[PDB]
């Protein structure tokens, strides 16, 4: 059961990884993995019915 | 558009209902989510739902308020603002649990010669600070739900006094959104600028937005209407202007749960 | 252990 | 698939442009930010970007344990006038300022909870006795439940209730807590009542504090020292250090910006002006 | 364009400048050439020049001047303008010779209720004609070289007489171009109007032009920009009226050959 | 390909010469060293050679946890004038001397950072009182973020900040850091100035110190006994012990040869003679 | 996740391993590896644009 | 397993 | 794993 993943190396001395194993039956106690994804900001910075061309007048 | 079409240009119809606008800047979608109903898999009251449809999903008037340049800002709450709007607030009070979205019109013309900037802001969840400095989440339930007619910023925050019989109220001041932040930063709510030189309409496209799938109407808020001049009125050289702003919503996919009779609230 | 195993 | 570690977008070469296509101008009554680059404007070189955005992802933001709560216990003899000391705190993240500010930027939120207890004592008087080594008890009591009257009574005995019992001097406690909620999420911020005044019944009957919804969330942790007293007196305090794990959020919201009063948002006089004084034509 | 776009608005940009504009009547580019460098088949001096690109390529704004009731014209000179803006006349003065191309963006914005034009003027080879009667082509390089300020147009000549102590300056008078040609007929060099109904700015896009490849910048001047009030100003009512002109220009594939020691040119 | 540790290059036999080549003679002017190996100017046999160059490998100079500061707390009860003490430090490798030398072989250097942490405590007073076991918070306070004031105010919260909660008697308190540098390699030298002073602008504007960069580089460790204050005083200490691991450097240079006079370069009156008498015909 | 790697064998009592597995995230959590690599002085010993045969003059 | 245990 | 275990 365990879980094999790649640290992104920040300062150096092939890939390198490092292991987990879950030792409880709650997701609950499970550690943070911090393998999280990113999303675009449109929703909040764009949220205009019609889509916007910025090389084009915002109001034509 | 080579054959015509604009972004300015804006036909909205809703039941028996339609608006037109020629200086429209656009519509907002808060948070690209267009309202909905509530999806099975989401659903929580076992029971079949009421949903009124074009009675209660059409474009309500509410009352035209004047913006002056002494004029601080107004206020309203949802669903609270359309709670005796025809067959919607009479769902609304039959009814334990509802759901609805909106559609947000704000309209306010001028003239190529006036000047001035509303904000209009959608705040999910709007609470406003109190009055009092001697006790806290004290505003009254009538104090805190005007209805139609809303209610205001102040510029000052002045603190009641009267501690046998406390006016038992919101003390909302305009910079801080009357919510302790700053209202310069406002903007990371869904919003449009009314700016007199470019459009004379705000139109805001309001999901159902909730920690819960369905909820009580009548205790609850879902979002808060918020208009505040960004920059004051101003008109050729007069020091009295004025124009009327007039605000016109639309419930939206509304849904509701558990009936029984009528919810008759102590209003005053 | 092959399975178990998963890798990232 | 973009994951919060990867690099950000590289700057692409751009030249002199003289056409129509106008990315400057734009016109903010919309609602819509100008997505604009540097390219856009002025005379860019290609550049291979390798920043990356992992340390303001949610998750990172929060990775905290944040003090959200001290209890004093101590251990003195129960006499008639004055008992032994336990204590009991209703289980909030309002009662300090930091961790609150931050949960506020958002309005509605869902994490599991690590809660990590520090425990630390101290000789009250300037005696010379001494104490043997403590051990405390930690209970949670759910709303429902008997809360504890005395540092000994019945309701210890925890028979349901979840409880920690912690020696002093070891490593600090700490356990994990599920998202616990009523809702399907929690509410930062909740604009409304949890009572409606009905005009037929009295105004008395229909009221109800503004913002609050369940007049008990969470419950309380009650906390206690295990040990029979020692004729010297020690007091002992128990810090909560509180961080959410696997954490999602909701309806972002400007920051807190003047001092907070009580657990709405509510602010008091004399603490509105938070900027400062700074001409408008000078650097 | 049906997606937007228009002749009257535009973005400029060279170098960490960039120019807006959205009343425009067009560009124009100066016997339909567009700025280039000099190629090997035309190349004369055999040294690697210098080409200072961004750092000199870029939007100088000159000092802004003003139009009114009574204004006769302004002129200026290039590369002269321009010797005193950053890189360019850096570059300029430290070497013996040296070639450009420019853009030039001639800005002067008014309102609705405001009436005039301006004619905007890219002649090659600028000669204008002197102040004396008693002698020609006597102007002294101190009185034809006014730098970034320039000069103007007179309605009327009037000789310099102190023969003693000669003026040593131009004497333009604008009917006749300062050169002696009737101003009506200009329009055969490239141009643009601004005419305040119509347009805020004038754009011109200038080639390098001479009857060499490359020359001396500091004793020869390839351009003159002629600005003259076509249709002069006027505005409401007020015998007064007022509005700026702005100029904007930008060197463009300029490059240098022979570097020595900087050259201190006496200027006054 | 070749590591550190692999052995080094044998000698090889070598026998009579009478020729042009002449490896002994040349000129150091160039700026180069001549390569020569033994066989060059003697006659040697064969060696297989087994030495390594294992241990004298960057890591392996530096992988040694070195004392970088002793910090002083207290738990004395705050009175009106003298109030319980909590300590601050800038972190620094320059308070000390030996890893400061040996750093400074080089120019720049990049690293992970390891950093150690040995507590020790004792009475001071000629009491008889007594102490229950200690617990101190080591907090993080990185150049930006509130530096407390009092050992118990707000700062201490931690919401943000990285802070260790470390047991007295436990096992000395451990974390590593990464490369923080807002350059691509630290900078063990700096020949510059963090200000250009300005004609137009008046003098004490523009100035600043020589060879110092940020006021304000890496922030500071602020340390406090979390414990109230018993009645009997208890003093102590906490040694930081530093490890640069993962290291690389650049640009060698002559070591530190008279003693360190503050953070930079400078040298002191009468520190200048290193080196002693010895006579050259003296063996 | 696990590495092994050979140990250069000091004092003696087939190849002799150790094992390795990394617990953490992040790489500056790692230990030292000590697997390092050596380079040739000679951008320091001999800088020289022209490159020199010991054998033959130095000058000429 | 096989690989995982990466071997130098 | 096969190789990794060595055994004796
Ligand atoms: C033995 C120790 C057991 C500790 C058990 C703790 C369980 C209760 C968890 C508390 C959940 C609090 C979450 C925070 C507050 C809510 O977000 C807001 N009031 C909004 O709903
Ligand atoms: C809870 C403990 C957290 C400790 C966090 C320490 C983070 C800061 C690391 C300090 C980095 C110092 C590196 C040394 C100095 C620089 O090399 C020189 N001044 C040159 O740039
Ligand atoms: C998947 O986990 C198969 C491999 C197991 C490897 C050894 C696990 C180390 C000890 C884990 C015990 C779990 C404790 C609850
Ligand atoms: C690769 O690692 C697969 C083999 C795993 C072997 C057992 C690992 C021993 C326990 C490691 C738990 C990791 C702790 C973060």
């Amino acid at each position: 059961g365990a879980q094999v993943s790649s640290q992104k190396v920040g300062a150096h001395e092939s890939t390198i990884n490092y292991t987990t194993i879950n030792y409880y039956r709650d997701s609950a106690s499970n550690a943070a993995s911090k393998q999280d994804f990113s999303q675009d900001p449109s929703k909040f910075t764009e949220p205009i019915k019609d889509v916007l061309i910025k090389t084009a007048p915002m109001l034509n | 558009e080579a054959c015509g079409y604009s972004d300015r240009v804006l036909q909205l119809t809703l039941g028996n209902s339609t608006i037109t606008t020629q200086e429209a800047a656009n519509s907002v979608v808060a948070y690209g989510r267009w309202p909905e109903y509530l999806r099975d898999s989401e659903a929580n009251p076992v029971d079949q739902p009421t949903e009124p449809d074009v009675a209660a999903c059409r474009f309500y008037t509410l009352d035209t308020v004047s913006w002056t340049k002494e004029s601080r800002g107004w206020w309203w709450k949802l669903p609270d603002a359309l709670r005796d709007m025809g067959l919607f607030g009479q769902n609304m009070y039959y009814h334990y649990l509802g759901r609805s979205g909106y559609t947000v019109h704000v309209q306010c013309n001028a003239s190529k010669f006036h000047q001035g900037a509303l904000g209009v802001f959608a705040v999910p969840e709007m609470c406003l600070a109190g009055d009092s400095n001697t006790t806290t989440m004290h505003t009254s339930y009538q104090n805190a739900n005007p209805g139609e007619k809303g209610g205001t910023f102040t510029g000052t925050f002045t603190p009641d006094n009267n501690q046998t019989s406390p006016a038992r109220r919101f003390c909302p001041v305009d910079y801080l959104l009357g919510n302790g932040t700053l209202l310069g930063n406002a903007f990371v709510f869904p919003h449009q600028i009314i700016n007199l030189r470019t459009n004379n309409c705000a139109t805001l496209v309001l999901p159902y937005v909730n920690s819960l799938s369905i909820d009580s109407m009548v205790k609850h808020n879902n979002w808060g209407i918020a208009i505040l001049p960004l920059a004051p009125l101003n008109f050729a050289s007069e020091s009295s202007p004025e124009i009327p702003i007039t605000l016109t919503i639309a419930p939206m996919c509304c849904e509701f749960n558990g009936l029984r009779n009528i919810t008759l609230p102590r209003l005053q | 252990a092959a399975a178990a195993s998963s890798s990232t | 698939a973009a994951t919060s570690r990867d690099a950000l977008p590289n700057t692409e070469a751009s030249g002199p442009t003289h056409s129509k296509e106008i990315p400057a101008l734009t016109a903010v009554e919309t609602g819509a930010t100008n997505p604009l680059v540097p390219s856009d404007t002025v005379q860019t070189r290609h550049v291979v970007q390798h920043r990356s955005r992992s340390e303001s992802s949610i998750e990172s933001f929060f990775a905290r344990g944040a003090c959200v709560t001290i209890m004093t216990v101590d251990n003195s003899a129960s006499t008639t006038n004055k008992d032994k000391l336990f204590a009991v705190w209703k289980i909030t993240y309002k009662d300090t300022v930091q961790l609150r500010r931050k949960l506020e930027f958002f309005t509605y939120s869902r994490f599991d909870m690590e809660l990590t207890f520090v425990v630390t004592a101290n000789f009250t008087e300037t005696n010379n006795g001494h104490a043997l080594n403590q051990v405390y008890q930690i209970m949670y009591v759910p709303p429902g439940a008997p809360v504890p009257e005395k540092w000994d009574d019945y309701t210890w005995q925890t028979s349901s209730n979840p409880s920690i019992f912690y020696t002093y001097g070891t490593a600090p406690a700490r356990i994990s807590v599920p998202y616990v909620g009523i809702s399907n999420a929690y509410s930062h911020f909740y604009d409304g009542f949890s009572k409606v005044p009905l005009k037929d019944q009295s105004a008395a009957l229909g009221d109800s504090l503004y913002g609050a919804a369940s007049l008990n969330d969470f419950g309380i942790l009650a906390v206690r020292v295990v040990n029979d007293h020692n004729p010297t007196k020690v007091t002992s305090k128990i810090r909560v250090y509180l961080k959410p794990k696997h954490i999602r959020v909701w309806c972002p919201r400007p920051p807190r910006a003047v001092a907070y009063y009580g657990p709405g948002v509510d602010y008091k006089d004399g603490t509105l002006t938070p900027l400062s004084t700074k001409d408008l034509t000078t650097y």
